[PDB]
């Protein structure tokens, strides 16, 4: 009895993901793509890159 | 991903945020004594400074232990 | 048809319909403790749900097995 | 309609309700404090509302617990 | 899915995924302490880190051990 | 109208009539310890009423198994 | 199988449900043997073995619940 | 008579992890007692001590659930 | 031959990260007995042996929380 | 009764993988190949190798 | 001669560890009281007493971990 | 001799095999009483004492495990 068997697979990823949170005086701020606004003075953001 | 924080130090930093810029003026005043040190004037500023910070830390961790002694009497009930 | 149901399931869904949302505020209350494990408010509320769902499961469970007791004790007398 | 509620749940938001504003005087004082450490009058009223709150969470915690053990002992006989 | 995993499995990778990255931060804010043991500011961080971690582990294994009391519970009123 | 009552329904009837006033001295107790609850003059009375509660509740319900069961075992006789 | 009654294909509805519980537990077993005071094993480790005791409860109280109803019917023969 | 069930296997397991543990604790206790003023010394023993300690206990509660597991499908033999 | 656990791996970590301490403190106090005296070697010593007394307090306490850690899982395996 | 069994195997690893972590200006955050917050604030890389 | 059990012998490893600090404090306490004014007496006491009581106190915090070991493994007989 | 059960000689193997704690710890307990802050009797009757409680513990123990033995086998006599 002949059992034979063969496989073949590719896959590929690549790009970026965005968030941030900017803050502008006390009373005012923003937060981008992130559930809350970073208690943090000017601006901060993330660039996570996957390839 | 925003670096993840708990209660307890978010209680920890609300004094670190309470005090803005005692951590750079402490070290401020030790460079200029330093500098001179029998001068009169550099000695009570940092006589001020030094005093102030002590109480800054201790005020800090005595709250904190506080507050995780309250979660741990909580915690131990669930069984 | 409609899916086929006893005097058992009529009496163990009277729980069920009884605890309207319980079976979900249960999961609720555990994901945000998780979300942030230190907070004594999220504790006192939790430990306050857990035991209600812990008890009403145990109640349930005890009733259908007694009423299984009376009906299985009936038929052994048809003989 | 308003979410479900038991007799655990109607017990421990007894408290709640009994100490009508402790909650905030907490965070308020803490916050007080946090600006100025250093000065007696804030130290002295904070020592006192910290106390308050955790005898208040400790109480709260083991009267649920009592309560569901009186349950679960009646429970356990009907079978 | 995952290799294999019981409803215990899933509420104990629910404290897992709820404490975002706390084990590594734990585990690297002493390799910082480690190395100048005598700092106040990385005492400060590694006590507040500490008991977050305490806290954490303490919670988990006690959901785990109720989940398990409310089954057993169960399975033995079949038989 | 007026319910009937069995022989079980006497049994915890003693128990009822037998506590004449400890259902609502409870309550009112945790009502008032509740108001203000850093009162060790609340605190002692309370502790005592609920624990006067407690085996209340437990003779009681383990009173009325044993009655059950000797019932039990003389019907079996019957057959 | 050689053989396998209605009882057995109760039973192994149970093993081949869970996938690799068995080799799991063991596994956990031998890391944590190796370093007994890593919080990380512990927790690990009494998850699966909570897992492993309900799985062997349900499994082995299931099979006499048939068994009875089945001698009651044979029973009825005479 | 070398035989060993399933419980002694599971116990055997934590022996055969912590390979020296057993003698370094007295090794330990030994220098230490020799001179009980030294940090070093104290620093060390502590560390071995607790060890030992959590050792211990991991193996007998294990061994505890296992025989509580397989009481429950003794019973249901009837 | 050598064995090593958690808990003594974190100790190891205070070791390795005073790389030196363990001999300068050694060494300032025989310069000091040399010759007592000298505000010299008596603000080295006094700066050494301050480091030294911290590194060792907080060695033991963390060590002690990660015990303590460790029973309480332990404890609820039963 | 004769049983006879025999065996060949042939096996080979051999390269290296990556990822790391920058920061700039207390603005950008990047991460490549890390599911970790880059939490450093400070750049680090990490290869690995295995031949 | 006379039964001894493993903490016993816990115990005796210290008295026969430190080998005469009980005799050599007995002494200086009397040379010391026969002229208590004499600062090199006073300096030689002070490391006699510091030596018994770290002495005495590593001995019974010893005893005290071995006990809760062993009650720990008998509660599981059950 | 009076009639006595399995049950009685496994108890009565622990009483032979602890020889003479049975009395040591009374002498102990007589010494100490007399000086009550001598800490080198204090010392010895820590001992003592510990070594007491887990030898009535161990006992104990064993006994209701092999009365749950027999009463298990007595029962399918039926």
């Amino acid at each position: 009895l002949w059992i034979v068997d063969l496989n073949k697979s590719d896959l590929e990823r690549l790009g970026t993901s965005w968030s941030g949170s900017i803050t502008i005086g006390d009373k005012l701020g923003v937060s981008l793509n992130q559930s809350s606004i970073s208690t943090l003075d000017g601006s901060r953001f993330i660039a996570a890159v996957n390839a | 991903a925003t670096p993840w924080s708990g209660y307890l130090d978010d209680v920890s930093a609300k004094f670190d945020t309470g005090v803005d810029n005692l951590q750079t003026q402490v070290t401020e005043a030790l460079d200029k004594l330093a500098a001179k040190p029998s001068d009169p004037a550099l000695l009570a500023a940092y006589q001020s400074k030094l005093s102030e910070y002590n109480l800054y830390r201790n005020a800090q961790s005595n709250t904190v232990k506080v507050f995780k002694d309250i979660d741990a009497a909580i915690i131990q009930n669930f069984r």
